[PDB]
């Protein structure tokens, strides 16, 4: 099978520059008897199917802007947005139709980029009413922050906390360009009651040094 | 009722009333008339005008030794094929011009001529081919193409396709897989000096 | 005008099996080969099936292979996809997309054509409504308080959150779904407001729950000590 790799996993840009995004195949897409690389650039924008946007590596569909346009040949290819527009922000693949199987790449997120923004942090207790039940949840909230990449830690007791936390996080804000976390730990009502202080570390490129925000049971 | 000085009959082209298919697309030299172009250059029914190596209006004060009209119909998507060093289905496989093609280009919607209500399969373009055409190019064999490892026959079967293939216009559907008709000019200016003609 | 529609999506158990549909309008749909190509939530694109414009040439990927059967019916204009055996890892929106030139080995010319993709959920779990649990602005910012509505344990997906039934839309994030190792979902759906205002305004979630007829309001206040 053709393994397709994309380097970078996300490209954060402001707009009007440049955005770069290549594509390795494992093998040789170009093929002999035409001259024509089975390559092609699929963007992906939330709630939203793929829209072609290369196919043979360097021919630009029907209705594509000019700011889009692929490049090379045989193994190595690049997507390169000339200049970045707000309406670009979306995932692009990059996919390969030599030989079957058929595989795309991991995908590279492309948002604009904005200055560096520390997160809003809020912890929120168990409700009364979920404690009545047997389970409780306490929410940690990162609220418009950026970039996206950021770090959350659990201390139970300055016990740090792993295995016993699922998150989420919202899409670029189409206003002030602002990713949103919601953290929920999860424990039964009787390791709930087992301690007292419950906190949520954040680290963030915005935050000169880890914030906690914490509570006491 | 003809004589040399009388004008060339370009609505015989244009406004004809059966289209060739883009595969087999029909070619008629212009010949012994006066050619007046600006019977096409002022009309707003066209949706692509675009001439390569002449000025449209340059056209009316030139020499030319041969004038060809090529006449076809394809998809809308398809129409941007129409140009010289383009690739794809019809490009490649159907009508291709060459790099220094010296000429026009005449395109308009015939949605309302060459579609009809279950599909009118009479337009047709070729779908596979060994190698590319030449330019002006022109390949109406209906030969089974072979995709596979073993002969075909000329039997439809597993890898052994028939290279033709129907559009199947109906009114409902999108812009780009419409009927457009394509007129295609080609000019041979004459070696003159410039004291001759230009 | 060209448009290709997903059908037959739903919820399945493990193992058993679900027939999707595709249908296609706008274009000529005999002289185009399709592919089916799914998504897993929060995951890339996978390539799935593909089958030629006359029916001659299916392939499939090596993790559904023998599993699944695609097949296409030109005179209805529609192609089908036909998975059995089904596992938690099919779970995933799957899309029909149409090729530009049929489908012969050499001759996969890209997938121009997109549909809006149907949704397959592949979970033993029963239709559950969710449980809505507030979470209280207690002792905050600078100046700026948040409050929001935990949304636990329903199946299956979606929900939607509206907050004063429509009115307070500023400031607002409604978080994407997790599963939990339970088979059900949690979200939480959170709004900012100024401290100032905060006693000045009832704030009140509406939750809604389609699959289990399930409309809960629930109003949400600073916590009291
Ligand atoms: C193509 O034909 C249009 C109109 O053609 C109609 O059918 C013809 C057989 C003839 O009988 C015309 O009179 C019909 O109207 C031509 O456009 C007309 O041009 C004249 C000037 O010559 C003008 O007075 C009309 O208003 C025009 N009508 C329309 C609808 O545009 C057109 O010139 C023909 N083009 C070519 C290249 O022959
Ligand atoms: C081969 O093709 C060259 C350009 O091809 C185009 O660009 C490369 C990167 C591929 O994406 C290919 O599919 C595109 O069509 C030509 O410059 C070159 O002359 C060609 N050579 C031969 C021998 O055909």
């Amino acid at each position: 099978a053709i393994q397709m790799t994309q380097s970078p996993d996300s490209l954060a840009v402001s707009l009007g520059e440049r955005a770069t995004i290549n594509c390795k195949s494992s093998q040789s897409i170009l093929y002999n008897s035409n001259n024509k690389t089975y390559l092609a650039w699929y963007q992906q924008k939330p709630g939203q199917p793929p829209k072609l946007l290369i196919f043979w590596a360097s021919t630009r569909e029907s209705g594509v802007p000019d700011r889009f346009s692929g490049s090379g040949s045989g193994t190595d290819f690049t997507l390169t947005i000339s200049s970045l527009q707000a309406e670009d922000v979306a995932v692009y693949y990059c996919q390969q139709y030599y030989s079957i199987p058929l595989i795309f790449g991991p995908g590279t997120k492309v948002d604009i980029k904005r200055t560096v923004a520390a997160p809003s942090v809020f912890i929120f207790p168990p409700s009364d009413e979920q404690l009545k039940s047997g389970t409780a949840s306490v929410v940690c909230l990162l609220n418009n922050f950026y970039p996206r990449e950021a770090k959350v830690q659990w201390k139970v007791d300055n016990a740090l906390q792993s295995g016993n936390s699922q998150e989420s996080v919202t899409e670029q804000d189409s206003k002030d360009s602002t990713y949103s976390l919601s953290s929920t730990l999860t424990l039964s009502k009787a390791d709930y009651e087992k301690h007292k202080v419950y906190a949520c570390e954040v680290t963030h490129q915005g935050l000169s040094s880890p914030v906690t925000k914490s509570f006491n049971r | 009722h003809h004589h040399h000085t009388n004008l060339c009959p370009f609505g015989e082209v244009f406004n004809a009333t059966r289209f060739a298919s883009v595969y087999a697309w029909n070619r008629k030299r212009i010949s012994n008339c006066v050619a007046d172009y600006s019977v096409l250059y002022n009309s707003a029914s066209f949706s692509t005008f675009k001439c390569y190596g002449v000025s449209p209006t340059k056209l009316n004060d030139l020499c030319f030794t041969n004038v060809y009209a090529d006449s076809f119909v394809i998809r809308g998507d398809e129409v941007r094929q129409i140009a010289p060093g383009q690739t794809g289905n019809i490009a490649d496989y159907n009508y291709k011009l060459p790099d220094d093609f010296t000429g026009c280009v005449i395109a308009w919607n015939s949605n309302n001529l060459d579609s009809k209500v279950g599909g009118n399969y009479n337009y047709l373009y070729r779908l596979f081919r060994k190698s590319n055409l030449k330019p002006f190019e022109r390949d109406i064999s209906t030969e089974i193409y072979q995709a596979g490892s073993t002969p075909c026959n000329g039997v439809k079967g597993f890898n052994c396709y028939f290279p033709l293939q129907s559009y199947g216009f109906q009114p409902t559907y999108g812009v780009g897989y419409q009927p457009y008709r394509v007129v295609v000019l080609s000019f041979e200016l004459l070696h003159a000096p410039a004291t001759v003609c230009g | 005008e060209v448009q290709l529609v997903e059908s037959g999506g739903g919820v399945v158990q493990p193992g058993r099996s679900l027939r999707l549909s595709c249908a296609a309008s706008g274009f000529t749909f005999s002289n185009y080969g399709i592919h089916w190509v799914r998504q897993a939530p929060g995951k890339g694109l996978e390539w799935v099936a593909v089958i030629s414009y006359d029916g001659s040439h299916k392939y499939y990927a090596d993790s559904v292979k023998g599993r699944f059967t695609i097949s296409r019916d030109n005179s209805k204009n529609t192609l089908y996809l036909q998975m059995n055996s089904l596992k938690t890892e099919d779970t995933a929106v799957y899309y029909c997309a149409k090729d530009s030139s049929a489908a012969i080995p050499y001759y996969y010319y890209g997938m121009d054509v997109w549909g809006q993709g149907t949704t397959v959920t592949v979970s033993s779990a029963s239709t559950k409504g969710p449980s809505v649990f507030p979470l209280a602005p207690s002792s905050t910012s600078g100046g700026t308080a948040a409050l929001g509505c935990l949304v636990k344990d329903y199946f299956p997906e979606p929900v939607t959150v509206s907050w004063n039934s429509g009115a307070l839309t500023s400031g607002v994030h409604t978080f994407p779904a997790v599963l939990q190792s339970s088979g059900l979902y949690s979200l939480s759906s959170v709004v900012t407001v100024p401290s100032s205002s905060l006693g000045t305004q009832t704030y009140i979630c509406n939750v809604n729950h389609k699959p289990s007829n399930t409309k809960v309001d629930k109003k949400v206040e600073p916590k009291s000590c």
